[PDB]
């Protein structure tokens, strides 16, 4: 199900905020 | 906006390891998913698998898995493919490839922007 | 594991001609997380379309990416000589991505 090639979308979307 | 160098031409003999080096050069290197692509001669390109250096979360197709190894190294901002029980099949060049971005530092894309030059493997006897 | 069909084989057109490519994707391709890439030869290959039909800065805009799904379409309007190159679809919708066996377009004549 889960695809290792959104991973780093919320690796981004996580500095957005830090 | 990022530049990757890979290792040199190796030259192997069958039942035997190979390790190529991709170093990554400009923009950050921890959070951006690379991937390694081979391509045998005269023939197309195979997605063989790709790590994402923070945490070091791998990522390996199936017919690989069991004699493959990705590292990466965060200090150096290079990664690194093990491929081993080589046999004369396994002959090409291989490519490092990294993720794109949106609009350096930006949205990732998934599909390969940026691609180190190839190294070509020759397994022979 | 997803399968990518491409077809046809071999494009030989003209300079200044349409080329039409196609990619057909043995299930749907999730999230239509789909690319193009040509390669010249010798070269490392290059990003053409993300996304289905994304453009990334930099690629020329006579390169236009369509589809959904299982079918897919690259398309070039106006063949220029820099073109005649090799093109390889990818799909990265799962964990297991795929490349599909790619395009010769050669200089016909
Ligand atoms: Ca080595």
């Amino acid at each position: 199900d889960p695809n290792w090639f959104d991973i780093t979308a919320q690796l981004w979307e996580f500095s957005q905020e830090l | 906006q990022v530049q990757l160098v890979q290792s040199g031409a190796e030259v192997k003999r069958p039942g035997s390891s190979v390790t190529v080096s991709c170093k990554a050069s400009g923009g950050s290197f921890s959070t951006y998913a690379l991937s390694w692509v081979r391509q045998a001669p005269g023939r197309g390109l195979e997605w063989m698998g790709g790590v994402i250096p923070l945490l070091t979360i791998t990522n390996y197709a199936p017919r690989f898995q069991g004699r493959i190894t990705i590292t990466a190294d965060r200090s150096t901002s290079t990664a690194y493919l093990e491929l081993n029980s080589l046999r004369p099949e396994d002959t090409a060049v291989y490519y490092c490839a990294r993720e794109g971005t949106t609009g350096w530092l930006g949205k990732p894309i998934g599909a390969f922007a940026h691609w180190g030059q190839g190294t070509l493997v020759t397994v022979s006897s | 594991e997803i399968v990518l069909t491409q077809s046809p084989g071999t494009q030989s057109l003209s300079p200044g001609e349409r080329a039409t490519l196609s990619c057909r994707a043995s299930q749907s391709v999730g999230n239509n997380k789909l690319a193009w890439y040509q390669q010249r030869p010798g070269q490392a290959p290059r990003l053409l379309i993300y996304g289905a039909s994304s453009r990334p800065s930099g690629v020329a805009d006579r390169f236009s990416g369509s589809g959904s799904g299982t079918d897919f379409t690259l398309t070039i309007s106006r063949l220029e000589p820099e073109d005649f190159a090799v093109y390889y679809c990818q799909q990265y919708g799962q964990s297991l991505s795929t490349f599909g066996q790619g395009t010769k377009v050669e200089v016909k004549l």
